[PDB]
RNA sequence: AAAUGAGGCGCUGCAUGUGGCAGUCUGCCUUUCUUUU
């Protein structure tokens, strides 16, 4: 019957989350079972699970499911559920009993890993790689087999398969070399260098330019207005179609709106100073944002990319001359 | 938007190849400065660089998120160099072994890759005076599926530009080759923005007038000829 | 002859509405920030 099928999956699904090595590898269900009497947890509480959902919201048919159960024990009521045998330790011995495989066809499920993996052995923790919560798979998995010689059966029955032991010490002597030419490197770097209250108020200095298009990046609009006189600030937020600039001098400001050939001819462009107390509040606003990012904490650059940019452009440099 | 796909990449070191470079002939590579233009993954730069040897070979892009991805195929390379196999998923995630190869200040040149660079611009400065201003610094300039996304993008005139800046290039005794794309199906996908269709019925150059307007002394070139997508040799003059 | 990588966390001290710079073992880590909870 379906309802039996049902049933089976349930228990099959509970036991696998009752299994020992599940339970030594999450730490949410470890915590349900810790802030508790006795080590119990409400099964509706693991009706709100991703998998559970696909299956039953029923929680008598549930605990109909655990009454034919190998490590499950119920209370009373059937609404609460124990480990049946008390968590031990965690065993060390799982370190040797993995198997690494890499090469998967981006169809990863744990059921496809047990339709391949359960003729040699049993089948007992799978850990599979999400993208980022993008739900893609990688394309590699960790198996967890069982007391060594299923797994070392498995290996030799083969989509490369190596053993977790191989794999960390693949880790180790990758990172090894990777340190050595990083080593390297920068000491060539270190060899050829060795070879060789903020802005203050000025009256009509803040040109204000709106645009009906949405405007293009800051860079070229700073290499604009600064090819014509001297540039201060360019105020633009990415995707915004109406932009500021701060001048040194209101000669600078007359200047550019003096400019009306290369700015308003070209672009569709309202270039204009603004003045009344627009000015005092756009220089509140410079004194805010000065503030913010003094007060703003430094953000992060890790070291291989420090390093990768600094020698690209040492080698474009050195390239280029 | 753009059309350029992170995907085809080589992880193979460049015995198996492509076959793009099984049509080219060998003798013109030999020991010449050559410009590449629109090589985003560089596997057909590097497979250029390695069998055949030039002695500076400059690829250019536009994306400055595919150009990191070239440097991280010429890093690859280097990175070739109970023998290990290594995992592929712990290269992913860690990046590759080797460093970037800086060369010294007392440095000799032109063993691969020494050779090769990727530099980041947008080819097109959209003046013709700065057109104008432009100066004659290689031998071979190579060019492939290109005419497409330039064509759509900068209408005519962008593309204008393009022929005049690479005549620019040019030393004089200089070969430029070009497969450029035929005018199949350059409909297919013109609601990229509505500006790529606006040009795309403002093209007022076809394919087939390619060859007469590169013969054309607006842009100048000597002498053509296509010995085999088309295959084109366009030729500056000598000296 | 048509769409995935710097993904996570720092520690410094010079500069800072100015678009960061020089270090930190490649700054460390990467199965992992992770829901089969
Ligand atoms: N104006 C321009 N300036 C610089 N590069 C440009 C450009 N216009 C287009 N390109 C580049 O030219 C490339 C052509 S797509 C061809 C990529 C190549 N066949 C490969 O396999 O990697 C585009 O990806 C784009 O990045």
């Amino acid at each position: 019957s379906r309802v039996k099928q049902v049933l089976a999956d349930i228990a099959k699904q509970v036991d696998f989350w009752f299994g020992d090595a599940n339970l030594h590898k999450d730490r949410f269900l470890r915590e349900q079972i810790e802030k508790s009497r006795d080590g119990y947890v409400d099964i509706s509480l693991l009706v709100s699970f991703n998998k559970m959902k696909k299956l039953t919201t029923d929680g008598k048919l549930i605990a109909r499911a655990l009454r034919s159960s190998a490590v499950v024990e119920l209370d009373l009521e059937g609404t609460r559920i124990r480990r049946k045998k008390p968590l031990g330790e965690r065993p060390k011995d799982e370190d040797e009993r993995t198997v690494y495989v890499e090469l998967l066809p981006k169809n990863v499920n744990h059921s496809w890993i047990e339709r391949v993996f359960g003729k040699c052995g049993n089948v007992v923790y799978i850990s599979i790689p999400h993208y980022k919560s993008t739900g893609d798979p990688k394309g590699f998995a960790f198996v967890e087999f069982e007391t060594k010689e299923q797994a070392a059966k498995a290996i030799e029955f083969l989509l490369r398969v190596l053993s977790k032991s191989e794999w960390m010490d693949l880790k180790k002597e990758y990172l090894a070399l990777q340190k050595a030419s990083m080593a390297s490197l920068k000491k060539t770097i270190s060899q050829i260098k060795s070879e060789s209250t903020g802005p203050q108020f000025v009256s009509g200095v803040i040109v204000k330019i709106i645009s009906t298009e949405p405007l293009p990046g800051r860079k070229q609009v700073r290499d604009t207005l600064a090819a014509i006189s001297e540039v201060l600030y360019v105020d633009l937020l990415e995707g915004d179609t109406e932009c500021h600039a701060r001048f040194k001098t209101p000669e600078d400001a007359q200047a550019v709106i003096n400019a009306y050939t290369e700015i308003n001819k070209k672009h569709c462009w309202k270039l204009e100073i603004l003045s009344g107390d627009h000015e005092q509040r756009y220089w509140q606003k410079i004194l805010v944002d000065r503030q913010a990012k003094l007060n703003q904490p430094r953000e992060k650059k890790r070291g291989t990319e420090k390093l990768i940019t600094k020698a690209e452009k040492i080698r474009l440099a050195k390239t280029q001359q | 938007q753009y059309g350029n796909y992170c995907k085809y990449y080589g992880y193979r070191n460049p015995s198996c190849e492509d076959g793009r470079l099984r049509v080219l002939k060998p003798e013109w590579f030999r020991g010449r400065d050559v410009l590449d233009l629109g090589c985003n993954v560089g596997h057909l730069t590097l497979s250029i660089a390695c069998k055949w040897g030039p002695s500076r070979m400059v690829g250019l892009d536009i994306d400055s998120r595919l150009i990191h991805s070239a440097r991280q195929n010429i890093r690859h390379y280097l990175s070739e160099e109970k023998r290990s196999c290594f995992p592929a998923s712990l290269t992913a995630s860690r990046g590759p072994i080797a460093a970037p190869q800086v060369p010294l200040d007392g440095a000799d040149t032109s063993v691969f890759p020494n050779n090769v660079v990727f530099v980041t611009g947008n080819y097109v400065l959209d003046r013709d005076d700065l057109v104008e201003a432009q100066t004659p610094e290689y031998d071979v300039v190579l060019c492939l599926s290109l005419t497409k996304w330039v064509h759509l993008n900068w209408g005519d005139e962008g593309l204008k530009r393009m022929f005049r800046r690479i005549y620019r290039h040019l030393r004089p005794g200089g070969i430029l080759v070009l497969e450029p794309q035929p005018w199949s199906s350059y409909g297919k996908r013109k609601t990229l923005t509505e500006t790529i269709y606006k040009n795309y019925y403002r093209i007022q150059l076809k394919p087939e007038q390619f060859s007469s307007y590169l013969t054309s002394p607006d842009v100048g070139f000597s002498s053509y000829e296509l010995v085999a997508r088309p295959v084109y040799l366009f030729h500056k003059a000598r000296s």
